[PDB]
């Protein structure tokens, strides 16, 4: 017999923060002896 | 591309001494010069030189 109008909110996730990782500053930041052993693995950090 | 880092051409060293400072090695430079008659002797224990 009688009516009104109600409201409702909804949130849908669309984006996400983009994260970039570097091997040269994670495992072998500033050590030369570390880079010598890391080069033995070859194309292993280029895939990450 | 590859990164870079500030050149660390400096060093800082700090450490609390375990044993207390001896400061007795100056006994050889006192004002009373000994002689072969008495030739007083002082023993050093728990010291750092």
């Amino acid at each position: 017999t009688n009516f009104t109008i109600a409201g409702h909110e909804e949130f849908i996730q669309t984006s996400s923060p983009k994260v970039t990782i570097d091997c040269s500053a994670f495992v072998c930041s500033n050590y030369a002896a570390c880079h010598d052993l890391l080069s033995e693995y070859g194309t292993f950090c280029d895939n990450i | 591309l590859s990164g870079f880092t500030v050149k660390p051409v400096a060093t800082v060293y700090r450490r609390i001494p375990n044993l207390p400072d001896c400061d007795i090695d100056n006994w050889l430079n006192n004002v009373s010069v000994p002689s072969p008659l008495n030739w007083e002797r002082r023993i050093f224990s728990n010291c750092n030189f």
